[PDB]
């Protein structure tokens, strides 16, 4: 959605359509930015790591379990 | 304490007017936006017409009332086109608040604007076209194509559509206007086994029954209505008046003398012919009786639209009398008909010598069904009456502005004067049609209006907007079309709307 | 936050631009600053007024860098710019309002002006001269301020336009480099202003006070000494630790037996006058008169610089200080031809005639005001700068204000013809380009609604019917009101200028647009 909305199209649409065609023809698709529309990303010459979102992931998961389990009181000096 | 004269004037009167305009503005296509008015009765009405507003409503400015005035004339003179004239003036006020503060007289912008419109007037009489009988051989495909036309505008049954085409050329005799407001439609409530029926004569709603109520034939051979204002009730007649109260013998003489006078009457007003009697208060428990012992025909609640109905129908004449009644203004019918459908006891009055009302029954057996679905029969009705009085017609939708707008545009770039940018201004404020009609409808305008001025570069068609499918398709073959006189009239209108508002300098006030 | 802080830059660009805006042409009133002393400085150059303002905004701190960063590579063309870069962003501005991403109309800004560009590419004139330089007769009249003299400007134009093409130079062995600019002037009073005469080799300073020199035959070529003999000290040479009473009274004689071979050694082959400064002896002089050996006095710095500059013979190479005895050779010896001190303005000059490398012309002013030194000047210098920029680039475009509409014409026919997302943006930058003409008729107390009118209708009749590319295309005036054909007396201008100046300028703006919020993050 931030995507779509940086690069100038309407976001909900973008986001219904990769979704309709993620549930049909399950990979389809993504989103584009050198053309501005919807193609392949076969053609296109970019990929990235798989580690790049593992480890994010299980960051951002393991931040969030660490500020939920802090609460009670605050004390200090 | 503050006043002043010229451009302050002038820019109050413009803020005024920008008030009213966007007062009324979600209410211009065929799904606008509802809108409630109540008052400091009580009482609040829904309404959706930009008429029914503007005559709801009272604006303490000059400006705003002629402005209102010239609508309700307009509308009362035509009977289409009240906010777009409004919404063009207020473009046209728009588009002329900048070049007022600069240190223009706005005495020139006149001449130009009467000149822009002529042209616009020229272009639209040269590019209208009028088809009346010429082609399509015998009237029979020009009837079907009319038909087809008129259910192309709302996706409903085949039946309904033919119903209404029958009703809508069932009427056609005597009428010589160019309105629907002489016969009118009335709906009905209620169920029966088809979907829609039709009828010549007055048709009438729920009467009450009583004991005996069959004693009446029910078919009449050459019936007789009798127009009279008074009742026979309970409340009208009495049997018991103010005597001394010693036996029984004095009840029976008063009621013998009031029976009299009473037969009399009854006597004198059946003597003239009429036999159908249609009483206006609900009759009561004797009269009935009374009615059927002389093998007469009795009635009561009737409303006043029923009743003005059948003397049109049937030729009555308003009587201000009671008795001292002659034979010449008396009505007179054909076929007295009454058939119970469901819970109901329905009349027809068929055979009436002056064919006008036509009764179109539209029950289906529901509570909702009747009030909904009204307002796609009467626009059907509208555009086939509007498409067989009118000759001259033209391509509807916003496929007429935009052919305009790009016409000023080209001849703007030949003139070397000061009229160049108003011109310019002029043709760029004739586009608030097509983007209303996208916003209303809850689309991007901004992804239309480039492929309406990209289609309409080259090719000048009949290219307008789509609402059901969201594209751009030609209105050409959609089946939509206008006359080619309302919308000069319309655009007369608001030039001189926008006159009389730039020819306004300043007020003058007196308090005593 | 978000749309706030970049209005407030567009009104802080606005404001700062509105004030050079009332200076731009040749007519324009004057600017006072104060530096919150005492002093003030009256001035109506735009770049004078950008380089000495205090500027607090990071947008107009920004926007004064890159005007500087352009006038440091180029010469004019550092106003216009600022105009252009607010008119963009007070265009853009309601683009944004009306729900469009900044990218849309960037791209479309980037498409229009490559579109200009390509279109401006295709509209050059191939021929640099036209029956003398604009018929000679056209090319020097506007270049010239004519306020107590006109009758007879044909004469004046004659000599300017004969003084720029009879001579020429060229050096840099690839294009022909401009002539002579620094020429020398005779600012003469009382003399007929209704004569003038044209003679070729420039003279030197009049000797006045040392004119004992029997000029009768015609010598052939001369020399030049940057030092001057004396007994006493009174320059650079002389030493001071050799302490000599004695001595001082016949070091002449020694310095004068001493460079006696060196003056036997000139007067060989084809040398006679030399070129002494002041501070020589009259003793000399008076023998080697017997010889044919003479001395012109009354030389300075300039006169010297002038000929080591002109003929090429250097004096550096050789010598150096108050030491003459040094190699002879032919690097401090003047080749010329003839050297002959003839009688004009009843006065003797230096007259060489057939000077090699360069050739200038005497150019002697008549009996008038002190100012007709300011009035041919300018004149020669325009026309050497045009001369010198329109011959190794032959992208010239003409008139000044006439060429904005055409372009604005042609954005807007191709907007027209897209259709695309990036429609509104090429008609707005095709709007935004008429606010030199308006400003111009402003300025000169001119209607500009209707000079502006009549000028986009006589260009949209050339766009129309395309009949030719070279005629119908009038501009404006600076006499009066009246559209006046640019082509048989106007000034052209370079187009890389103008070029370079719109880049900038998209730039400036696309840089602005692209800066979204100020808040320290
Ligand atoms: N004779 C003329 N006719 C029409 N326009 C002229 C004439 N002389 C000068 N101008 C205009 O005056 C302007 C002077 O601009 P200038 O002050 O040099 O800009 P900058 O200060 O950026 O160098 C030029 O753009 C030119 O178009």
């Amino acid at each position: 959605s931030t995507l779509a909305e940086n690069a100038g199209l309407n976001p909900i649409s973008t986001v219904t359509e990769l979704r309709n065609r993620h549930a049909q023809g399950e990979k389809t698709a993504g989103i584009n930015v050198r053309k501005g529309g919807i193609s392949n990303i076969l053609e296109e010459l970019v990929v990235q790591p798989l580690l790049v979102s593992v480890s994010a992931l299980t960051l951002a998961t393991e931040t969030v379990r660490s500020i939920l389990k802090i609460d009670d009181v605050v004390n200090t000096r | 304490t503050d006043s002043s004269q010229g451009i302050p004037q002038l820019v109050s009167n413009i803020s005024a007017c920008q008030v009213i305009a966007e007062a009324v503005r979600t209410t211009l296509g065929p799904r606008g936006m509802d809108k409630l008015i109540v008052d400091g009765r009580g009482k609040a009405t829904i309404s959706n017409d930009g008429a029914t507003i503007l005559k709801l409503l009272d604006v303490v400015h000059p400006a705003a009332k002629t402005l209102v005035d010239i609508a309700k004339s307009q509308d009362a003179e035509v009977g289409d086109g009240t906010t777009s004239v409004t919404l063009l003036a207020a473009e046209f006020l728009k588009q002329v608040k900048p070049y007022v503060e600069e240190g223009l007289h706005p005495q020139i912008i006149i001449r130009a604007f009467r000149t822009a419109t002529q042209l616009a007037v020229n272009k639209i009489k040269e590019i209208a076209v009028t088809v009346k009988k010429a082609d399509k051989v015998e009237q029979r495909k020009l009837l079907e194509k009319c038909a087809m036309t008129a259910l192309s505008s709302k996706l409903i049954s085949q039946q309904k559509a033919f119903f209404a085409k029958m009703v809508v050329d069932a009427v056609m005799m005597l009428d010589d206007l160019l309105q629907l407001k002489m016969i009118g439609i009335k709906k009905v409530q209620g169920g029966a086994l088809e979907d829609s029926q039709l009828v010549a004569g007055v048709a009438f709603k729920k009467t009450f029954s009583y004991a005996g109520f069959e004693m009446q034939p029910k078919k009449y051979h050459n019936p007789k209505i009798a127009l009279l204002n008074v009742e026979l009730e309970l409340k009208a007649e009495k049997d018991n008046a103010e005597i001394r109260v010693h036996t029984v013998e004095d009840y029976q003489a008063i009621v013998d003398a009031e029976w009299n006078i009473l037969y009399d009457k009854l006597e004198k007003i059946h003597h003239s012919g009429a036999k159908v009697v249609l009483s206006k208060l609900p009759i009561g428990d004797v009269a009935t009786q009374y009615f059927a012992d002389r093998d007469m025909f009795c009635a009561g609640r009737v409303p006043e639209e029923d009743l003005k109905r059948t003397m049109m129908a049937c030729g009555g004449s308003i009587q201000t009398s009671v008795n001292a009644l002659s034979a010449d203004v008396l009505g007179r019918c054909q076929v007295f008909e009454e058939t119970q459908i469901g819970g109901e006891r329905y009349n027809f009055f068929t055979g009436c010598p002056k064919a006008k009302t036509c009764t179109f029954i539209l029950r289906g057996g529901a509570e909702q069904f009747m009030e909904e679905t009204e307002r796609s029969l009467h626009d059907a009705i509208m555009i086939v009456r509007r498409a067989i009085k009118n000759d001259s017609v033209v391509a509807g939708g916003g496929a007429i502005e935009m052919e305009l707008s790009k016409y000023l545009r080209d001849y703007s770039r030949t003139i070397p004067g000061k009229q160049q940018l108003l011109i310019g201004a002029y043709a760029k404020a004739l586009e608030i049609i097509p983007r209303q009609l996208c916003d209303n409808a809850g689309f991007d305008a901004t992804n239309i209006l480039n492929k309406l001025r990209a289609r309409h570069a080259q090719g000048g068609t009949w290219y307008g907007v789509d609402i059901n499918n969201e594209d751009i398709a030609d209105n050409f073959e959609a089946f939509v079309w206008e006359p080619a006189m309302v919308r000069i009239n319309a655009l007369t209108a608001a030039s001189e709307a926008a006159c009389l508002i730039v020819s306004v300098d300043e007020t003058i006030k007196n308090p005593r | 936050t978000g749309e706030t802080i970049r209005s407030q830059n567009v009104m802080a660009a606005a404001s700062i631009a509105n004030i050079v805006k009332s200076s731009l042409g040749p007519v324009g009133l004057d600017k006072m600053l104060v530096d919150d002393i005492g002093d003030v400085t009256i001035t109506n150059d735009g770049a004078t007024i950008l380089k000495l303002l205090e500027v607090e905004h990071p947008a107009a701190k920004v926007l004064c860098e890159l005007a500087d960063l352009q006038d440091k590579e180029v010469g004019d063309g550092t106003t216009s710019v600022v105009i252009i870069a607010a008119e963009l962003l007070k265009n853009a501005d309601e683009l944004v309002k009306q729900k469009i991403h900044p990218t849309s109309v960037i791209s479309g800004y980037r498409l229009a002006c490559k579109e200009a560009v390509r279109y401006i590419n295709e509209n050059l004139i191939v021929n640099t001269d036209e029956l003398g330089r604009d018929c000679l007769i056209n090319a020097a009249k506007t270049s010239m301020s004519s306020k107590i003299i006109g009758i007879n400007g044909d004469f004046f134009a004659n000599m300017v336009v004969d003084a720029v093409l009879a001579i020429k130079y060229t050096d840099i062995r690839g294009q022909p480099r401009y002539p002579v600019n620094s020429v020398n002037i005779l600012k003469a009073h009382g003399r007929s202003q209704m004569e003038s005469m044209l003679i070729s080799g420039y003279a030197l300073n009049c000797v006045v006070g040392s004119q004992g020199m029997p000029k009768r035959i015609v010598n052939a070529k001369i020399a030049c000494l940057d030092f001057s003999l004396q007994k006493t000290k009174m320059k650079l040479g002389v030493q001071v630790v050799i302490t000599d009473p004695e001595k001082l009274d016949q070091i002449r004689q020694r310095e004068s037996d001493i460079t006696k071979e060196r003056i036997q050694k000139i007067l060989a082959t084809g040398a006679n006058v030399i070129l002494t400064t002041g501070g020589i002896d009259d003793m000399c002089l008076k023998y080697f008169v017997e010889a044919g050996a003479m001395a012109v006095r009354r030389v300075l710095k300039r006169d010297l610089k002038r000929i080591a500059k002109a003929s090429g013979a250097t004096i550096l190479s050789t010598l150096a200080n108050l030491e003459g005895e040094e190699t002879f050779e032919a690097a401090m010896l003047g080749q010329a031809e003839e050297v002959v001190q003839e009688r004009i303005c009843d006065d003797e000059l230096i007259l060489i005639k057939n000077t090699k490398a360069r050739t200038s012309a005497s150019i002697i002013l008549r009996g008038a005001n002190d100012f007709m030194c300011d009035e041919m000047e300018r004149s020669l210098h325009d026309a050497l700068c045009v001369v010198k920029r329109v011959l190794e680039s032959k992208s010239v475009v003409p008139g000044g204000g006439a060429v904005e509409a055409a372009l604005s014409i042609y954005l807007e026919n191709y907007a027209t013809s897209m259709g695309s997302r990036e429609q509104l943006a090429i008609a707005e930058f095709a709007r935004s380009l008429l606010v030199i003409p308006n400003t111009l008729a402003v300025n000169a107390a001119q209607d500009s609604t209707d000079l502006v009118a009549k000028l986009r209708a006589f260009h949209n009749e050339a766009q129309v019917n395309p009949e030719r590319k070279n005629l119908k295309w009038i501009g404006l005036d600076l006499s009066n009101g009246k559209p006046r054909d640019n082509k048989q007396a106007g000034v052209f201008e370079p187009t890389i200028v103008k070029v370079k100046s719109l880049k900038f300028a998209t730039e400036a703006a696309i840089t602005i647009l692209r800066i979204d919020d100020l808040i320290k993050l």
